[PDB]
Order: C-alpha cells, then structure tokens, then sequence
RNA sequence: GCUCGCCGGAAGACCAAGGGUUCCUGUCCAACGUUAAUCGGGGCAGGGUGAGUCGACCCCUAAGGCGAGGCCGAAAGGCGUAGUCGAUGGGAAACAGGUUAAUAUUCCUGUACUUGGUGUUACUGCGAAGGGGGGACGGAGAAGGCUAUGUUGGCCGGGCGACGGUUGUCCCGGUUUAAGCGUGUAGGCUGGUUUUCCAGGCAAAUCCGGAAAAUCAAGGCUGAGGCGUGAUGACGAGGCACUACGGUGCUGAAGCAACAAAUGCCCUGCUUCCAGGAAAAGCCUCUAAGCAUCAGGUAACAUCAAAUCGUACCCCAAACCGACACAGGUGGUCAGGUAGAGAAUACCAAGGCGCUUGAGAGAACUCGGGUGAAGGAACUAGGCAAAAUGGUGCCGUAACUUCGGGAGAAGGCACGCUGAUAUGUAGGUGAGGUCCCUCGCGGAUGGAGCUGAAAUCAGUCGAAGAUACCAGCUGGCUGCAACUGUUUAUUAAAAACACAGCACUGUGCAAACACGAAAGUGGACGUAUACGGUGUGACGCCUGCCCGGUGCCGGGAGGUUAAUU
RNA sequence: AGGACCGAACCGACUAAUGUUGAAAAAUUAGCGGAUGACUUGUGGCUGGGGGUGAAAGGCCAAUCAAACCGGGAGAUAGCU
C-alpha cells in the first residue's frame, strides 16, 4: 500500500473552517487536503505513519473549483481531494 | 375452420378469420428459436429498396427443417403450431433417438402421426425422400432445386407439385405456377400437400390488420407530384400516362425474366 | 413552443467529439483547418 | 408579527435530462433587476458535496457502430469474418432514527446484509470459451386475497371558552415504529421416487431428451400479507430548566381495536385471444483437456478486503430549450380530508405562493364579464358570436337497416330534509363461546361488535332539492366520402391521402424489383394461398360496344439494316 | 370481443374573440376531435442534398426547401437600376 517516497508526498495541508474544527471535537475526525490521486489506503497510512496516529477510516471527496470572470475573460481555480481522516477512540495529535 | 365476425363496429363486420382448434396454445419449443431482426426494408446502406415494409408484431424464427434427411429413424407428431413466419403451419416431430424438429405441416397431418424421411421410406403424407422413388403422378410439396440444399418449392399454405413425368437424371414438374419444370430426379420432395388450404379465405376486414402483419400503405403514383413519379400530378383526376414503376420502367404487360443460365430447365412457362 | 437545440451530451460527442472527427479522413481535417486558424476549442470537449 | 387572498393530480414534494456553484454565511449596491431597493439566482470574500450494499465504472448483450486477415473498388474509400464496442434492457448486498448555516440510505446511534481473499476444522470429485437448464419475455380480460392509506371508537395528554348554552352522547391534538431474522399463510404451478436401456445434445456426461420396468400416494417448487422478533430501543403532545429570544438542554403519557380500502402487492399469476410476443451473462447442473494423498468443491467460526468517479443547488422551472427573471416547450415517481363515478370539478390539509412599478380617478373608446322591458334570427354571406341543453333511476322511443344499429332517438316522471317500517333495514365484515382436529397463520358451529346503500309510508322548508362547480341542444330533407385513421409544423383537415375488398401485370428463387461502378445487402432466413409494380376503393345491383390511333404482347417468311470482312 | 360508445390525463388542432412595435418569429381564453390503438411517449440507432423521408400537402430534412447548410470556383454574369 506504501512507499515512503509517496507517502511524504500525499499529505497537502490541513484543512481550517467550523466543519473541521466540529468534525475534530465531536467525532476525532481531522479534515485535510490531499493529494489529487491519492487514494484512501495511501491517505490512512500516510497520517498513521507521519501523524504518526491510529487511522479508524478515510472518507474523501473532490471539490470543484470556483470560476470566476473578469470582463470577457474567466478564470478557474484547482479540483483538490478532501480527506475526513477519523482517528481511533484513543485521540492525539 | 373460416369464421365470420358480427359487425359490432365497422371494422369489424367484414373481418373473416382462420381459426384452427389443432394449434397448440402458448409457447414454441424454445431450442428451435432463433432472433428475428425487423428491417423496415431497407438494406445495410439504410435505404428503403422494398417499399411498405415496416412496424406490425415482434416475431420469433423457429428452425424448420427443409432437408428432411434424418433418413432411416422414425418419427411421430407431437402437436400443431402456428408459426408467425410463414402461411403455413408447422408440426413438432419427435425422433425415435430423443431428437426433435419442425418441419412444415402437410395437409391432413396430426398429433399421432409418424412420418420418415430417407430412399426407402413409405409413400404417405409426411414423407420424404428422393423423387426418382416418388411414382410419377404423384403430388409433392417442400421440393429441393438442387440435392441436399433444402426444400424451396411449393412451401406456402394449400401449395403443391405434381411430378408430370421422370426420365434420365430429371423429373418433370408442374409447379403451382402452372409452369413445367425439369429438375434432377435425386432432388427431395415430401408427399402430401402443404396444410392450410382455407387460408386464402381470410378477410383482414380492415386497415389495422394489414399494419399488424408489417405492411405499410401503398401511395398510388397518380396521387403524387411528376417529380415524384412518373404517373405526375395534373389538375383534378388526370392520367394519360403509359403504367410505368416508379422508376420509368412498363408495368403491365414487359416481361422481366432475363436469365440465360437457367432457361434450360423450364420446359414451359406459365399462361 | 419547443425549439430545435434539444441538448444531450452523449449526442453530442458522438456527432461532434473529437473521437468522431478522428475516425474519418474528412474530420481530420475539419481539426487542421482549426489548428491552423490557431482555435483554442478544436471540439466541445470536457 | 398579526390578518386577508391564491394553488393544492399543483402553483406541493422527488427523480432523470440539461445546466454548473446558481447552494450556505458574511459583506457591498455602481451596472444587472423593466420602479425604489437596506433585498436578489447581481459584485466580493469565505464555507459547503464524506458510501462495500444509491448511481457510474464493472460483467452481459439489443438496434447499430467499428473491424486482424479477407472480398471489392482509378486514388480517397465501400462492405464484412473472427472479434470488439454499444443501454434505453439483464447481473451481489442497508435500513429506521439523530445531526449541519449548508451533505447524508454517505457522518453518528442502533440493527443488518452481499461477494471475494486468507486461516482453522469436518466432510468431499474438482475441472470450460463447450452441453443442458435457467435467465426469458405479447395483448386483452376477470376478481379473489392483501397492504399503502383513511374513518370511527377506544386509549392518553390538555381544555370548560371574549356573546345565549357547553362536566358531556362535549372540544382539540396525538395514537408513529424500518431493513434484517424466524414462521411458510390466501393463493399459483407440478405427480413423486428407483432401476435399466438408447441412431439426439459437433467429443464427453452421472445432466437434458427418448425408451422400458418397479413402486408410493404425498412429494416438491413458487408465494403477497399477517404474526413474532428487530424494539431493554427510536419517535412522540407536553412538561421542567436555561437562553444572546435565533435557540439549547433534560424529561416524556397513550401508542390499541374495528370497519373501509387502491390504479400499489400476490400477478413473470389465472382465464382467454391472435397479431403468436429480445439477446447474452450472472446463476444451477453435466462432463472434456486435464489434476488425482496436491489442487479444487461444500460448511461453520475467525480474519482481511470492497478501489475509483458522481453526490452542493435548480429541475414541468427566474438556474434546462426559447436573445429576456419570456403567459410557450420539457420524460418518470408520490396521490391526504369532504362532496364526487372519477387522476373531472369545488372547498381545504401538508407544503408552496400573491406572479419586482405603484398611488389616485371612476370620461369616450377598447378588452373581459353580469343583468335586461316588449319582440325573438326581423341580424348576417352564414344563427358568426352568444343564449340554450346538460346528472341518475325508471317508463317510453319512428322511418330506415348490412339486423349490430338508428338510440341518450324523441318525450315523460322521480329527486332536499325529518321520522316510521328498522332507536341502522337488505347486504358486507366478524369476536367471545362450544366442539373437532392429520394441532395450525386449521375446520365447523356461533353470532356479539363494527359498517351500510336502496325502497315504501307519513311529515316538513323554499320561488326553486341533478339547487353551486361540474354537466348532450333536438328533429326533418339533401351533395360527397363506406367506415377508425392520414395531411399542407406556421392562412386549406376537406369531397384530398390511406384503408379492407377487387382487377390487371411481372416474378421458378442466385426471383422480379430496389440500394450499390463493385463486393455486399434489402426482397426473405420468404418460395406463386409468395413477393413487386399499376389502377380501382366497404357492401349491394352491376361493369355494354370500339384494337383505326398511341402503348404493350406474339411472329417468322420477305424488304431494309451496324460493327466486321 | 371491438382501428366499439361517453369522458380526464396524454395526443391532436374544427370555430371565434384577443394579440399582431405580441406575454409568444404561430400563442392565450372559451368551446372542439381522438382517447386499447393504423394509439401515445422517453433513451439510443439508421437513412444525406438531384439525395433522404413522405397514409402524397411538393410536405419535412435545425425559426423562409420546386433542390438544405458551410466553405471554395468568386470580383460568376448583369446589353439592367
């Protein structure tokens, strides 16, 4: 499922807003953005390697970026892949 | 047996109808079905090359056996069945090995019946084998063209062919037609006559019938525009054409038969 | 009343995709001609 | 915020297509919005779309497309075999509740299910691109059993009324609970088991098919719903606490029965008819090449896996097709109360709205309506338009007729409400009890309770009882076309086209004919009771004379006559 | 049983008024015909321009079809204005 190289790759940013900040204090789910090819397997070993924590399930869904026009011209922001990454019972970080 | 409907509404009243009790109710014998692909006459460039083809009922194609050359092995009439891809009807025969067919239903055939095909079987209704073993005089039907290529001859329902005279290789036969014919004596042929006489008896009664059977309606040309058809337009009813096709060429009366290689074996042709 | 751009999407990249100019001599060039005025949408793509 | 009004088989809700951030929050108002705009589907910023079991991908094919070689064609290319693609069809599995400003059968809580890999253990003949089964199939109609759902009663909580009455036969509200698991019911289909033999199933078969004995009468298959379980739970009016007054928390009564009842389910059924109603895989079984203490098959427990993309929002529309925030167009699903035959119609519930210029005024004239003295088609090309008729039941109904029709011909009578028959009837449904039982979701008996049209008699209110919405005008003579259909999308729906029926004529199958320089294909997996072309046009009585002209069919002697020599 | 009868949905389009710089480049309102059939409709497919398709009106083939649309021959030609 692994290789360290793409392991250290996979892993983009933290992710901040009010749903992710509730997702970690009601339900120990940290909120990230991923890599766009990533897969759930890479994802949960990836955090469970570096994070270095006890990966329960990997939920993650792609957004749309927005467009936005200027004069006769459109611009268009980046599809990126959202991971909800539920840490197991016994919380850390 | 032929039935006339009551005119309890006016498509009714003129509808006469072949209705057989001898046919089986419901479901063919499945092994012998094949897919049956509607065309709308037209060919693989798309084009309509035969005109009022098009819509009317789905139909399934049952395998029937034109060879007749199971030789040897007999056989018994299981049932009757109508079969939407012919005029005639169609009977389900057993073989004494477990094998069954259909073949088409002579004339006077039944459930109980044994027919045999092969150069020795008894001359009855049901059977086939080569002509130069069938008494000249008799009446035949499902006639081969050619040995061993399957029946092609006097198929459709109440037809049937009478072998005039056999000498040297060759039979003569009178077709429905009326034309007499030569072909070669080892050709196969079935006694009897092909079942479903009554059948020219029917009477659509109406429009929707004709649809229900995939025929589509026939526009007269000399109700269309010269562009059109060669019959052209005019200005109330009018004619004064030569009959031609749509394509120019004499209806009524030119013969089309143009075919050198096969003139030889037609010893008369029809009045 | 109903009017005569109906769209479907499938339909529309079978008549007009770029698979469908590439299948045939004179599709291909309908895209050199394009790629020669310098278009940037050589079909309706994704 | 309180009222009023509108839709409610939609003007509500949910899908698909299509669109693509229009979704939610904050903030802003120039332009966009037919007005103002603090508001917006407008500007700017941020947020938001969470799946093993919902869809796609995936396996499987349909029409049709593409197509190694190949056949054909000046080139380009056309067609096509093996194949390979292609859904609008077939193929494994998830439900109820809770939650967010915005997602949820995806998160959470509870409870499940499917197919694979790995291990353990017990048993075991495993094996396919092949065989067989299965998947797998129409129209119409009948009506029995059910559920969804509703109504009443009971039950529980609350109520005692702004103005006469309201502790009762009173008022209001609630009375909800899934998949899964167990049971195998109303009902549907079919005899079962053993042995032996065999020209079929491209070889093989223990399977299918065929044949022959033996033997038992009950065996198997399918199957809504119900009941139980799931549920020790969830949901639930309300209560008590807090609240930034938006909310949040804790708690929580009853949760039954009877009757009615679909167009949903049993039903891919049953009955019946002719027009005779896809394919392939998954699946079940059979063997072949093979593998034989291996492998593999079946089972239980355990364990692991189920990736990837879609998921926001609009969706009969202000977000899709219409240049517009356009009276147009747009496939599928859901179906509450009263009246009603009803999915018509009227009023309502849930839910959604008052349609993005308003304020006054109360002239002509225009538009859309209501009423009208006396007359009643005198109007006009013409009763154009209006007015009128309009329901159910019973009585009754002409010429003509192809005996079906004409016919709802015409015309007439009844029609509300209350009581009696009967404090609710005929009927429908059906409990306790008693008895039997191959004991059950059983049978008989029993008739309580519930529900309930219609009739007659008597009485009674109004001008009027099919009172509203809704809802045929009728008759007589005649041209034309038999009829139902079809047609000039956008000035013509007709007497025009079609039609069943009739005739002529071609066509012996490598058919005639048609699309194609060709190959190939349609005709047709048809075969003269068939297929094409042409005309006529149900049916009834019938269809006479003319072959000179033009056309066509047949003829061979003579004349004339091409390339060629 | 029926191209059967009455009648919503659904399909159609007989009459009239309105509208005609429309709400709409064909509609709206009141009426109208079919409504188990030669019915109606979704998705996808096939047929191509002297060609298709046509229950035939020269109808339809992307808002003007007795020969579509686009590009080219092209500055066709115009004894005409």
């Amino acid at each position: 499922m692994i290789r360290e190289e793409r392991l250290l790759k996979v892993l983009r940013a933290p992710h901040v807003s009010e749903k992710a900040s509730t997702a970690m204090e009601k339900s120990n789910t940290i909120v990230l953005k991923v890599a766009k090819d990533a897969t759930k397997a890479e994802i949960k070993a990836a955090v469970q390697k570096l994070f270095e924590v006890e990966v329960e399930v990997v939920n993650t869904l792609v957004v749309k970026g927005k467009v936005k026009r200027h004069g006769q011209r459109i611009g268009r922001r980046s599809d990126w892949k959202k991971a909800y990454v539920t840490l197991k019972e016994g919380q850390n970080l | 047996a032929v039935v006339k409907c009551k005119p309890t509404s006016p498509g009714r009243r003129h509808v006469v109808k072949v209705v057989n009790p001898e046919l089986h109710k419901g479901k063919p014998f499945a092994p012998l079905l094949e897919k049956n692909s509607k065309s709308g006459g037209r060919n693989n460039n798309g084009r309509i090359t035969t005109r009022h083809i098009g819509g009317g009922h789905k139909q399934a194609y049952r395998i029937v056996d034109f060879k007749r050359n199971k030789d040897g092995i007999p056989a018994v009439v299981e049932r009757l069945e109508y079969d939407p891809n012919r005029s005639a009807n169609i009977a389900l025969v057993l073989y004494k090995d477990g094998e069954r067919r259909y073949i088409l239903a002579p004339k006077g055939l039944k459930a109980g019946d044994q027919i045999q095909s092969g150069v020795d079987a008894a001359i009855k209704p049901g059977n086939t084998l080569p002509m130069r073993n069938i008494p000249v005089g008799s009446t035949v039907h499902n006639v081969e063209m050619k040995p061993g290529k399957g029946g092609q001859l006097a198929r459709s329902a109440g037809t049937y062919v009478q072998i005039v005279a056999r000498d040297g290789a060759y039979v003569t036969l009178r077709l429905r037609s009326g034309e007499m014919r030569k072909v070669e004596a080892d050709c196969r042929a079935t006694l009897g006559e092909v079942g479903n006489a009554e059948h020219m008896l029917r009477v659509l009664g109406k429009a929707g019938a004709a649809r229900w059977r995939g025929v589509r309606p026939t526009v007269r040309g000399t109700a269309m525009n010269p562009v059109d058809h060669p019959h052209g337009g005019g200005e109330g009813r009018n004619f004064g054409k030569h009959p031609v096709t749509p394509w120019g060429v004499q209806t009524k009366g030119k013969k089309t038969r143009s075919n050198k290689r096969t003139d030889k074996f037609i010893v008369r042709r029809r009045s | 009343m109903k009017r005569t751009f109906q769209p479907s999407v499938l339909k529309r990249n079978r008549s007009h995709g770029f698979r469908a100019r590439m299948a045939t001599k004179n599709g291909r060039q309908v895209l050199a001609r394009r790629r020669a005025k310098g278009r940037a949408r050589l079909t309706v793509s994704k």
